[PDB]
């Protein structure tokens, strides 16, 4: 199973657990920030400063 | 109060299972919804009436303020 | 509560009234001295000159 | 320049609630006017009309703006 | 040779106070509020400090400094509104905690109950002095009214009021001393909370059933750490919703006006969590009687362990007592709403009836009803 | 008749729904622990198991099936004779004190 | 007595995750520049806050350079004029607060840095109050120099009617109809009261997603650890 | 008026005309349940604070 391989490759050791958490947070911060910012800009398209900097 | 001199028991057996063997959501909706409905049925006839009479009092006072506030023909 | 009162408690009260009254006098004197309570201090002879 | 606010007022004064508020308003108007020495003010019925009209106006207007 | 967790002195105290503490197995979600308040307390302190580093407690600059915090300090607005709405959440959790204690017969713990009453009084004082600091119209005039309340006390009266004021009325000196008292008090609250926990631990905790749970105690760490963490996450959800979606939901707009002593705002109401007292204030025509009723409303919690007559500790098996308690809660919301509203004919009579009912339920209805229940249950 | 009202209150209290009995829910005041201590072994064991089961049920927010509810006529006041003696002894000590 | 509460207008930012229409913010700043700043004052916000919100850096510095601002002591202690910079707060039309009352009938124009967040009702009030002027009803005479406005408490404002159609010319070229001017200036005032509005909504979106992620997982962890106790089966075997 | 405690002090000498007019003023018609001599104890010296009630 994929989950079993993930466990007894990268979850058994608590120190490996911490390393996994650290790298996962490193990537998750970027992914979540990008996604949330894209969604928020999509909702208010044309109503933010970044959408009207080109005009002026 | 630490473990060891809490109380005295005899002939009590407790069977239990590992958290890694059970499902953390065993029949979450199949059994949970009937239990919540039963609890609501047991409690509502005692909890609701004071709040509903509070709502009646609030609405009555809020409407009472305006007509005392309203113009008196004279 | 009604569990109190009766024979034994009344002479306890009588025995401790002198001490309790003396403690109340202690509190009264300490209060009037601490805040410099004028109303009383225009009557005691030597301290009248404080004001 | 034709202000969209004025046109919204015009079409939104047709709502039958506005109709009753307005007719009550003149029913205050002639009563106060004819009565020389009276302290009554038609601000009450005027406020009723203003509320009834402005809720409707708030529903409209911003679409045109 | 021995585990550090239960051999090191500080570690031993932490272990037998938060890790290996035997707690009842069936404590409901309401008990979680005990943790939340403490967390709120930390959230009140840790955020509050960061406001003290850009707030100048001077009449000429207090409001301007707060506006500077919210408009120019990097992420300052988050700190300010987090603090305000967290104080509101603190009072919400405090009221729910008192309700839990009253409901499930917890006031048999006596010492913990009295320490809790003292903590409650200190928290209300802290919030009162806190509201003044922004030096808005409502802040200034609410401080004026609440301090002028103390003029009702006989003899000393005006002298005590001006002593608090540091002058003839509220002014720069009053603002400064309010800021200093506000800074010091929460640490006293923290020490008192430590004493509260110390007193509580000697006897354990009251489970919802009210029976002794010495036969079902479980270690605290595996279960209640994560349970209270879930509770704190829920409280953070509510608090963050309040801060980031309706920051001024529980807040008068007029506090965003610089305090002008020459204009009385049309409405003078305290914070939302004081209205239940203030409404009682409005109920009693006599000023001295009003102040005595205001203090007695909160002081009545001390009488509760003496006013309990039912042979059942909890309220879980007592229906009529449950109905009475929920009527009491509804009366509390009624008092809050009445205090919110001004003082006219529709509200005066309602306030009088609400105050009378609030005292009557605690002092009369609840004990007599407990007697009725004991008689009805063959004991 | 009054017994109908007593039955109604017994059903409304709900401690029977947990399998408990009347004396299993009494608040443990200073007299109550002494009364419990004097209980015979079998009654004490049954009481402690019943209370443990009640706590188990309340942790899961569940009740016993309708069949296993302590009916009002089957409820026994096992503690009552001991509690009466403890209270009488306390009253006698108080009377000698005054 | 009586007061008329403002109707709940459908503002662009009324939405739970909506943002101020920054083009309308720019137009509202124009309105404040050539209408409200003449007698009304705004202090807590400065030209610096304009960048990245409604004006670019060049436009903001030009706007600051247009006005004249008093500075500190001269080489001999004089009060020399100076072209305003980006770090300058919006000039106050009247030097002392009493001079504002003296120039007017006697009521000082409140500062707009918080008027949206200080008046009960919000923009709906400030908008409607501008677009709510009407002839007084019969039977209520107003003093000379006073004006009747239903939404203003007391129904007696000291404003000359500030906003009327074709008062100013927007740089964009949108029609200058009175309703448009009022809406744009109201949006600008909302921005003035809450500059962090858009950022607050963005962080609120992030918080909503983060909690919708965390709460199920933490609840699952709680269920996992508590499942030892929620599945225990007791047994009693007395001899 | 002088300027004490952050408020002006509207003080008039209340010439005989003013005090007789005030005495002629009915207490009931006034919203505030107050009488002229009851508020100010000097008919020819009225001492009133500055500002105005109601903003
Ligand atoms: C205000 C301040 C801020 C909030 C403070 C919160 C403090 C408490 C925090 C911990 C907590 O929630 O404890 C209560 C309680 C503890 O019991 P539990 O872990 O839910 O287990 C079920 C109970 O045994 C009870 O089980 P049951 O007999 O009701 O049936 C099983 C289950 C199934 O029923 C449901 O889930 C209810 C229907 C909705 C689905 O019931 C529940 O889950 C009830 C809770 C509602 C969900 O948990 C909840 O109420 C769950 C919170 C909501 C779910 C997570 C977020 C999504
Ligand atoms: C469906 C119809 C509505 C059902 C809910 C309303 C109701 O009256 O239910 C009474 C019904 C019967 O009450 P009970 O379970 O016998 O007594 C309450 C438990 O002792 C103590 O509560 P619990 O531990 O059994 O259940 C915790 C419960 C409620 O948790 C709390 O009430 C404490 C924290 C939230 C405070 C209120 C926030 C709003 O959680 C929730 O309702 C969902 C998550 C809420 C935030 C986390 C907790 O209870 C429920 O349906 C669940 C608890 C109350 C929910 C409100
Ligand atoms: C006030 C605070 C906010 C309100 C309260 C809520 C706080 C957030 C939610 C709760 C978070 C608890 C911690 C996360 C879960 C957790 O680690 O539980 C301990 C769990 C409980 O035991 P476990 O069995 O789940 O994990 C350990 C066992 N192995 C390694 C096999 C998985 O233990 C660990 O996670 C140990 C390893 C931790 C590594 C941490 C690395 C951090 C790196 C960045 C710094
Ligand atoms: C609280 C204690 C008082 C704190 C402020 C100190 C001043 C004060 O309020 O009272 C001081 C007062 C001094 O004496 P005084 O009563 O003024 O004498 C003339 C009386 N016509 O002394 C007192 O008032 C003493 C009595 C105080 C307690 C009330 C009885
Ligand atoms: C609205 C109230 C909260 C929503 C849930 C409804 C509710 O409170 O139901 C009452 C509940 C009933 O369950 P239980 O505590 O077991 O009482 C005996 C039941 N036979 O009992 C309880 O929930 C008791 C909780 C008491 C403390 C919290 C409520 C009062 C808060 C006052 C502020
Ligand atoms: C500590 C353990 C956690 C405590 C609770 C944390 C806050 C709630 C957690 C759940 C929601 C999280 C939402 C979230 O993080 O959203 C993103 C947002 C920041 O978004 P943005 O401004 O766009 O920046 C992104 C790039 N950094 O994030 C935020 O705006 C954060 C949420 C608002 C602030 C809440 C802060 C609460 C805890 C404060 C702890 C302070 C500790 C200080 C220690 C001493 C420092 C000297
Ligand atoms: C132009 C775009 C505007 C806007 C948005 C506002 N004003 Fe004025 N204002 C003036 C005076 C003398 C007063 C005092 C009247 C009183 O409050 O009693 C005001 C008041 C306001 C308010 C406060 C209303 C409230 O609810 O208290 C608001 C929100 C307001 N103004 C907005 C005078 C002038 C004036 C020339 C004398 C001009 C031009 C403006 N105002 C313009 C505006
Ligand atoms: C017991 C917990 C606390 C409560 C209930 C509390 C309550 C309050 C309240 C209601 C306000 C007004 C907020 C506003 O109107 O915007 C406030 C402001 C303030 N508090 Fe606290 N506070 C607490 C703890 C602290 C602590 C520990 C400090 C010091 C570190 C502190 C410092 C301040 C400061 C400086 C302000 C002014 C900032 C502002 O304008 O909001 N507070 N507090
Ligand atoms: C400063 C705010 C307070 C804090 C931080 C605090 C802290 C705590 C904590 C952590 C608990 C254990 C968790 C729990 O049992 O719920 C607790 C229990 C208790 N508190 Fe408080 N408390 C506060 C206010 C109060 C108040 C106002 C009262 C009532 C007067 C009170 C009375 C109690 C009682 C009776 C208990 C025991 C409840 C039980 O275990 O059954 N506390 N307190």
């Amino acid at each position: 199973t994929l989950t079993a391989r993930l466990y007894s490759l990268l979850f058994r050791r608590t120190s490996t657990f911490a390393l996994t958490i650290a790298v996962g947070a490193l990537f998750f911060e970027r992914a979540f920030d990008q996604g949330a910012d894209a969604i928020y800009e999509h909702i208010n398209q044309g109503k933010l400063w970044k959408h009207i900097k080109h005009k002026y | 109060r630490e473990f060891g001199h809490l109380t005295r028991m005899r002939h009590v057996i407790t069977y239990s299972l590992s958290p890694f063997e059970q499902r953390a959501f065993p029949h979450y909706f199949t059994k949970g919804i009937p239990n919540v409905l039963r609890r609501t049925r047991a409690c509502i006839l005692r909890v609701a009436p004071p709040f509903v009479v509070f709502y009646l009092v609030y609405t009555w006072g809020t409407q009472e303020f305006e007509k005392s506030k309203r113009k008196n023909p004279a | 509560l009604s569990r109190f009162l009766g024979p034994r408690y009344r002479e306890l009260a009588r025995n401790w009234i002198p001490t309790a009254s003396m403690w109340g006098a202690v509190g009264a004197v300490g209060l009037v001295w601490a805040t410099d309570w004028r109303l009383i201090l225009d009557w005691v002879p030597y301290i009248n000159g404080k004001f | 320049l034709v202000d969209p606010l004025t046109t919204v007022r015009e079409q939104c004064e047709q709502i039958e609630k506005c109709i009753k508020a307005r007719e009550r308003l003149e029913l205050c108007d002639q009563r106060v006017s004819s009565r020389s020495q009276t302290e009554e003010d038609c601000t009450e019925e005027l406020f009723d009309f203003l509320h009834a009209r402005d809720h409707c106006v708030a529903h409209k207007l911003f679409n045109s703006l | 040779m021995t585990n550090i967790r239960k051999s090191h002195p500080l570690m031993k105290i932490i272990n037998n106070a938060f890790i290996d503490l035997p707690a009842p197995s069936n404590i409901s979600s309401w008990w979680n509020f005990g943790s939340l308040l403490g967390i709120c307390l930390i959230l009140q302190i840790l955020t509050g400090l960061f406001l003290a580093m850009h707030y100048t407690s001077d009449t000429t600059t207090a409001f301007s400094s707060v506006t500077h915090i919210c408009r120019d300090v990097n992420y300052g607005w988050v700190i300010r509104y987090l603090h305000a709405n967290g104080a509101s959440m603190f009072f919400i959790c405090l009221f729910i905690h008192v309700g839990r204690g009253l409901y499930y017969g917890s006031y048999m713990f006596l010492e913990t109950w009295n320490i809790g009453v003292v903590l409650l009084f200190t928290v209300m004082a802290t919030a009162f002095m806190g509201y003044v600091l922004p030096w808005g119209q409502m802040s200034f005039w609410g401080a004026t009214v609440i301090t002028n309340l103390l003029s009702a006390i006989p003899y000393i009266g005006t002298d005590l009021v001006e002593w608090i004021w540091g002058g003839f009325s509220v002014d720069k000196a009053t603002l400064t001393r309010f800021f200093a008292f506000h800074f010091i008090l929460p640490f006293i609250i923290t020490a008192l909370a430590a004493v509260h926990l110390l007193f509580l631990h000697e006897t354990g905790s009251n489970n919802p059933t009210g029976i002794s749970s010495d036969m079902d105690k479980i270690p605290f760490h595996p279960y209640y750490t994560i349970k209270d963490i879930l509770g704190a996450l829920f409280m953070m959800l509510i608090l963050l919703i309040l801060v980031l979606f309706s920051p001024d939901l529980l807040g008068d707009p007029d506090n965003y006006t610089p305090a002008n002593p020459l204009n009385t705002p049309p409405h003078i109401k305290p914070e939302w969590y004081f209205l239940f007292a203030y409404a009682i204030l409005r109920s009693i025509p006599n000023k001295l009687g009003g102040v005595l009723a205001l203090v007695a409303s909160i002081l009545i919690l001390i009488l509760m362990p003496m006013l309990h007559t039912s042979k059942q500790r909890s309220m879980m098996f007592r229906p009529l007592s449950q109905c009475l308690f929920w009527m009491l809660v509804a009366d509390l919301i009624t008092l809050t709403w009445i205090g919110g509203q001004p003082v006219e004919h529709p509200f005066i009579i309602i306030g009088q009836l609400a105050s009378i009912l609030y005292f009557l339920i605690i002092l009369v209805l609840m004990p007599i009803t407990s007697i009725i229940e004991n008689n009805l249950l063959k004991w | 008749w009054l017994e109908g009202i007593r039955k109604w209150y017994y059903n409304a209290a709900g401690f029977n729904k947990l399998g408990l009995m009347r004396d299993d829910t009494i608040y443990e005041d200073d007299d109550v622990k002494e009364a419990i201590r004097r209980l015979p072994e079998n009654l004490y064991n049954d009481r402690v198991f019943r209370i443990k089961r009640a706590l188990d049920l309340t942790m899961r927010q569940q009740i016993l099936p309708k069949e296993q509810w302590t009916k009002y006529e089957e409820d026994k006041f096992y503690l009552e004779p001991y509690l009466k003696e403890v209270i009488r002894e306390r009253k006698e000590r108080e009377e000698w004190a005054k | 007595d009586l007061e008329l509460h403002a109707p709940s207008y459908p503002w662009s930012h009324r939405g739970l995750l909506s943002s101020l229409d920054h083009t309308s913010i720019r137009r509202g700043f124009q309105v404040y520049k050539q209408v409200c700043s003449s007698c009304h004052s705004m202090d807590y916000v400065a030209y610096r806050h304009l960048v990245g919100v409604c004006y670019t850096e060049e436009e903001a510095k030009a706007l600051a350079e247009e006005v004249e601002v008093q500075d500190g002591p001269n080489e001999d202690g004089e009060m020399f004029m100076r072209p305003g910079k980006l770090s300058d707060y919006f000039p106050k039309p009247y030097p002392n607060p009493e001079a504002a009352r003296a120039a007017n009938n006697g009521a000082l124009p409140p500062d707009l840095s918080y008027i949206v967040r200080a008046r009960h009702g919000g923009e709906d009030y400030v908008f409607s109050l501008l677009t709510g002027y009407c002839e007084p009803p019969t039977g209520v005479s107003l003093r000379e120099g006073l004006y009747f406005n239903p939404y203003f408490p007391g129904q007696a404002i000291a404003m000359a009617p500030p906003i009327y159609n074709e008062v100013l010319e927007f740089d964009d070229g949108t029609p200058a109809t009175m309703s448009q001017v009022a809406k744009d200036v109201c949006t600008f005032l909302r921005w003035a009261s809450e500059p962090e509005h858009d950022h607050r909504k963005r962080m609120g979106l992030k918080m909503l997603m983060m909690m919708g992620l965390l709460l199920p997982l933490v609840y699952a962890m709680k269920r996992h650890k508590w499942s030892v106790l929620k599945s225990r089966k007791l047994a009693y075997r007395p001899p | 008026a002088f300027k004490w405690r952050g408020k002006p002090l509207f003080v008039r000498h209340r010439t005989k005309k003013e005090i007789d007019q005030e005495a002629a003023v009915e207490v009931s018609q006034l919203r505030d349940p107050q009488h002229d001599l009851e508020r100010v104890k000097k008919p020819e010296w009225v001492i009133l604070i500055g500002v105005c009630t109601h903003l």
